[PDB]
RNA sequence: AGGUUCGAAGACGAUCAGAUACCGUCGUAGUUCCGACCAUAAACGAUGCCGACCGGCGAUGCGGCGGCGUUAUUCCCAUGACCCGCCGGGCAGCUUCCGGGAAACCAAAGUCUUUGGGUUCCGGGGGGAGUAUGGUUGCAAAGCUGAAACUUAAAGGAAUUGACGG
């Protein structure tokens, strides 16, 4: 995209897996996008905003979507370090 | 597991790994102080001794070489050397 | 026997990258391997890497960033001049927009864009895109 | 022998049970009379064959659930099955059989040293696998 | 079309296996290929176990057993219905058939 | 006269989804053919590739069915390939058109060099496979046209690829595998990772959770 | 024809040809 | 696998011209046996004298008498 | 659950130990190895209760992130678990699938049981292999329960656990329902939940006919 | 040299329309050993060797290193028999949407149009034909090397459905 004139010549920009950085193709029906609802400090209730992750089909098929999600949440503070 | 920390493996699996397949090679063998009975001096015996080491002053044999490690005779006290 | 340490390094990187792993370990380390990793990392196709020093030929741990399609090698290091560097670009690179051919020149190991810029040829090492 | 009901009579019997449950009852003759107007059946033989299987089904469902479904039958049977309501929970045991390894895990968690818990003698012998090969 | 991964015989690290003779036709069959059925038969049939025990002078005698190990070529095994053809997926199951003892 | 059975179809019908690329972004499978003709209206040109009469040997000699291959897509960056085997030729044609509509993918276009106007060629050389047929698309300079066999030529023209070299290997006479290999190569133009796509992706809401308030009242 | 017996027949023909050439 | 060494050009070239003898077109165009056996002797056309007129039966599926001449 | 309010309680530790969640099987899966703490001399793998609490909270935050409570669907094909998932959906407003999961529920739109969920929950990956497989056709993220030998092929938020024990399963569903309700606006984080965990326990039909009459005999005496 | 058994050839007896066979009874060469030849097998994993990398699981053989315990004897350890693991080299096995392939299938037959680790042998539609001729080896049987004329539109591989089966 983005020829030298500056305009974005592309009809859409595909997502990428947040675990393996691969392009999630339009026909990848094994790929998912999930949301984790982060809570507030004082009462631990859902506060409206959440956190988004995407897993491609191949990672979610070899069996390591679980570990990848856990690492992403650990990096983003959803899961404490003492895990 | 995709995100195994190769650079910093914990000591237990490094000890479990083969000596050449460790991240940095480390011999499993070691040198040890061996006190033969009825003497005063301390002689050094390789933990994987291939020859019959002889306590010089005291007549009895120290270690019988076997397959992997030396076979210390009964009553022979041994101490490690700086791990 | 092992007759090309750079070939084994690049094939190991390719297999771990296809597998999706975050890191890869290369057992034989060389100056050519380190330079090749440096030009890849400067262009951004890999991350930081470590050289584990044993008193033998050391090892390398490379941080894969998940944006390397292919990192093959050209084992017979052919003499590529500037008049026929274009043919190698068409034969190896996936497009004229991106992709790089690494060839060792007398001014050091460098990509083909830089080799053309300073007007020098040499022996072709490999490619990555 | 030979009294197996066709899928035609069976499915028709199920369907009228689905839609018309209160209108129907345990009596065969009453069920065949309501079958006259809740559905049209060109055959009298099919009419009382369907009605016969309806009474058989409704007799079964009077004391359990079958592959037929009633929306009421779902809701009141979920309102029922409240609980056995034991006076106390089954998980509030005064003493819990805890392995020494488990207590080591608990103190790593820092939730060890609970007076409710008591350690047990670890098993000795380490022979847990079945003898490999046939017998 | 390789029908079986093991080529119908239990030979993996060997070069050659000494043969045997089929106990039905005396076919030379490799030992690792032949069907071995080791039978434990009663000496006396189940219909005459009573007559032998009644006529035995001993107050408590145990009738012996014939221990014969039988070696079959696959043609005599199939003809005698010891082994049967199976499906493509069924051929991969190596568990012995159930005894149906109860 | 179109009552959608899926949640996605309901959102398309009531003007909640404004683009087909919105569905492509979240990779939601398309299960209704009437979903996409709302977006690509009267722009999908239909061509029948082949009617092959497959036969099944029975006691009655043989029974005959007809397998129809259909290539569809507006000449702007969307292409679809559908295969349908049916007893009647007409029914196989309609079924193949529906399947081709459902399996429509976006086509990525790039430049051979010196990006000036609109993209015309494939972004990079790609390879599709089906059976033994290996079809490789290769970027071409502006004006060269599409050099290929007739079957991938019409597939690529519908895709909107103005310029392309192709190389084919295998039993290209098998029209089904030859068209599937070309379609596979066209599909994976977006799946190919490129430096301009290296930028980290910002995540938006999926149409399901963006219009879940609307789905409870309409598509109950 | 079985290939082994075709081979055997071929050996007979070769031996006949060698006989005739030796005769000359 | 094929040798890719930088100094293997002799073996690559020798293997190519050795293996080229294994396809029919190269063998017939360079051995000269086909040229000798050709009645035309490598000529597109050739003149002759009609010895007699002959008829030849067609192959098995067809049934006709093709009209030929011995020349 | 990295916060103090989202910290495991001593009473929750007691419930876990009583149910048997910490106990596992004799076989270890290489992708479940991270959750395993240590293997005892019996061979039963022991499960880190801190780690299952974190995965339980992670699944809870995932579930409450969906505005439509009925978008999530809970599936259990095994008798140890129909009652748990049925009561789970009754409390959390979810959609239960008790018993056999018919194939084509997610892929085939013709049948009347066809539905379009946004989240899938599984009691056993081995037992509920079919709904997990169909989740890979329809862009369906899955929370699934676990075992020391469970296959994690299409599993994302596998909570370490003992899915074989009836008491462990009921407690697992109970704390999952309790946590999603608690971080939603239904429970005020302070008092214990009025729902007793045994409500989700599946009791066998071997005693379902004799416990109620023995209870009546005890009540009259 | 020795020849027990078995057994090419051969004979007879069966069987069959015929039966130079399959079945039975004999039975030569051989089968056995020593020496000298021959160099061929579906000599098969119909699958080059060396090297690197890329899943999981349970076993098994060898060696080594650890550890609850039971057992052997004696007075303790080793040390053997088991039990629970780890490492390396092997024969393999199960499973997997790693990937490949025409598929059968293969953790190699993977890492291949994203095509290059090193290096041998070797194939080029089917027949003619492993034939003719030349050379060479051999006591011979034969082995190694090895065409052409001519002829032909298919020959083949894997899977699918049917039909048929003593
Ligand atoms: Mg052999
Ligand atoms: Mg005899
Ligand atoms: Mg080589
Ligand atoms: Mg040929
Ligand atoms: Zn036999």
């Amino acid at each position: 995209m983005q020829n030298d004139a500056g305009e974005f010549v592309d009809l859409y920009v595909p997502r990428k897996c947040s675990a393996s950085n691969r392009i999630i193709g339009a026909k990848d029906h094994a790929s998912i996008q999930m949301n984790v609802a982060e809570v507030d400090k004082v009462t631990g209730r859902f506060n409206g905003q959440f956190k988004t992750y995407a897993i491609c089909g191949a990672i979610r098929r070899m069996g390591e979507s679980d570990d990848s999600i856990l690492r992403l949440a650990k990096a983003d503070g959803i899961v404490s370090k003492n895990f | 597991p995709l995100a195994k920390d190769l650079l910093h493996p914990s000591p237990e699996e490094e000890k479990r790994k083969h000596k050449k397949k460790r991240l940095v090679q480390s011999p499993n063998s070691y040198f040890m102080d061996v006190k033969c009975p009825g003497c005063y001096k301390i002689t050094t015996v390789f933990s994987h001794a291939q020859t019959v080491v002889l306590c010089v002053g005291c007549s009895t044999v120290l270690c019988q070489p076997t397959g992997g490690k030396a076979r210390l005779t009964e009553g022979c006290s041994f101490r490690r050397k700086q791990h | 026997v092992r007759m090309n340490v750079l070939a084994d390094a690049l094939k190991s990187i390719n297999n771990a990258e296809k597998r999706g792993k975050r890191q890869v370990l290369i057992r034989p380390c060389s100056k050519v391997i380190v330079r090749f990793l440096t030009v890849m990392m400067k262009h951004g196709y890999i991350g930081e890497f470590e050289i584990i020093d044993d008193h033998r030929a050391g090892k390398i741990v490379v941080n894969l960033t998940g944006r390397l399609n292919k990192c093959g090698v050209i084992s017979p290091r052919f003499d590529v001049q500037l008049k026929d560097l274009e043919k190698w670009q068409n034969n190896l690179l996936p497009s004229r927009q991106f992709g790089f051919i690494v060839l060792t020149t007398s001014a050091g190991i460098m990509d083909h864009e830089e080799a053309r810029r300073k007007h020098t040829g040499g022996k072709i090492l490999g490619f990555f895109f | 022998m030979g009294r197996v009901r066709t899928k035609t009579v069976k499915k028709a019997a199920r369907v009228i049970i689905e839609k018309y449950y209160t209108r129907l009852g345990n009596d065969f003759h009453t069920n065949k009379r309501v079958c006259e107007e809740i559905a049209i059946i060109p055959s009298k033989k099919l009419r009382n064959k369907i009605a016969g299987y309806v009474t058989h089904l409704m007799k079964r469902i009077q004391r359990g659930p079958v592959r037929g479904i009633s929306i009421k039958l779902q809701e009141e049977e979920r309102e029922r099955r409240d609980n056995y309501v034991p006076e106390v929970s089954a998980l509030d045991q005064e003493i819990i059989e805890v392995d020494p390894d488990t207590k080591e895990m608990l103190k790593l968690l820092d939730f060890g040293s609970l007076s409710n818990l008591q350690v047990t003698q670890p098993t000795v012998g380490m022979n847990f696998k079945t003898p490999r090969g046939p017998v | 079309t390789k029908k079986r991964r093991n080529n119908g015989r239990a030979k993996k690290g060997r070069g050659h296996v000494q043969p045997i003779r089929c106990t039905n036709c005396a076919r030379c069959v490799p030992k690792d290929k032949a069907i071995k059925k080791f039978v434990i038969r009663n000496i006396v049939e189940a219909a005459a176990v009573r007559d032998i025990s009644e006529a035995s002078v001993f107050d408590a005698y145990v009738l012996p057993k014939l221990y014969v190990k039988l070696h079959y070529c696959v043609s005599c095994a199939i003809h005698s219905k010891v082994v049967r053809n199976r499906s493509r997926e069924a051929r991969k199951d190596r568990t012995p058939p159930p005894r149906f003892r109860p | 006269e179109w009552m959608p059975v899926t949640k996605l179809g309901r959102l398309v019908k009531d003007m909640k989804i404004k683009s087909l690329e919105e569905i492509y972004l979240f990779s939601l499978p398309i299960k209704e053919s009437e979903i996409i003709d709302f977006f690509l209206g009267a722009s999908l040109k239909d061509e029948v590739l082949k009617i092959m009469p497959v036969q099944k040997q029975t006691r009655a000699g043989q029974r005959t069915r007809f397998k129809a291959f259909v290539a569809i897509g507006d000449y702007n960056g969307h292409v679809g390939l559908g295969v349908k085997c049916s007893k009647e030729v007409a029914t196989a044609i309609r079924g193949a058109i529906i399947l081709a509509k459902l399996s429509i993918v976006p086509v990525r276009r790039g430049y051979w060099g010196n990006k000036i106007g609109k993209p015309h060629t494939v972004p990079c050389k790609v390879t599709g496979r089906c059976g033994s047929v290996l079809v490789r698309l290769i970027p071409a300079p502006r004006g060269t046209g599409i050099v290929s066999a007739p079957v991938p030529k019409k597939l690529l023209m519908m895709a909107g690829i103005d310029d392309c070299y192709t190389s084919a290997r295998g039993c290209t006479a098998t029209l089904g595998n030859f068209a599937k290999a070309t379609f596979d190569a066209i599909s994976k133009t977006y799946s190919y990772l490129t430096p301009d796509l290296w930028k980290e992706t910002v995540f938006t809401k999926s149409p399901y959770q963006e219009f879940t308030d609307h789905l409870v009242k309409t598509h109950t | 024809m079985r290939a082994k017996w075709r081979k055997k027949r071929m050996r007979r023909l070769k031996r006949k040809r060698r006989k005739m050439r030796q005769r000359s | 696998g094929k040798c890719r060494g930088l100094r293997t050009a002799r073996k690559l070239r020798s293997h190519r011209r050795d293996q080229k003898w294994h396809d029919k077109q190269y063998k017939k165009a360079h051995l000269g046996t086909a040229l000798k056996a050709n009645p035309f002797g490598g000529a597109s056309h050739a003149k002759g004298i009609v010895l007699e007129k002959v008829g030849v039966e067609a192959k098995q599926p067809n049934s006709a008498i093709r009209k030929c001449v011995r020349v | 659950g990295a916060l103090d309010v989202l910290q495991m309680k001593e009473e929750d530790v007691l419930k876990f130990l009583a149910a048997g969640t910490h106990l596992g099987g004799t076989n270890l899966d290489f992708q479940m190895e991270q959750y395993i703490y240590k293997r005892k001399s019996d061979g039963i793998y022991i499960i880190n209760l801190k780690r299952t609490w974190e995965k339980l909270l992670l699944a809870a935050r995932a579930i409450v992130a969906i505005e439509n409570p009925a978008d999530v669907s809970v599936i259990s094909s095994r008798n140890t678990g129909q009652r748990a998932v049925l009561k789970f959906a009754a409390a959390t407003g979810a959609t239960p699938i008790a018993g056999r999961f018919t194939p084509g529920t997610f892929t085939n739109q013709i049948q009347a049981a066809f539905r379009e969920p946004r989240l899938l929950v599984v009691t056993d990956p081995r037992a509920d292999h079919q709904p997990l497989t169909e989740a890979s056709y329809v862009n369906l993220p899955t929370i699934a329960l676990c075992n020391t030998d469970s296959p994690l092929r299409y599993v994302d938020i596998a909570i370490p656990c003992n899915n074989k024990g009836a008491h462990s399963v009921g407690l697992m569903w109970w704390m999952l329902a309790r946590e999603v309700l608690r971080m939603r606006g239904t429970i005020s984080r302070e008092h214990p939940w009025e729902v007793m965990p045994d409500l989700y326990f599946y009791r066998d039909p071997e005693e379902i006919e004799k416990e109620e009459q023995a209870a009546a005999e005890k009540a009259v005496t």
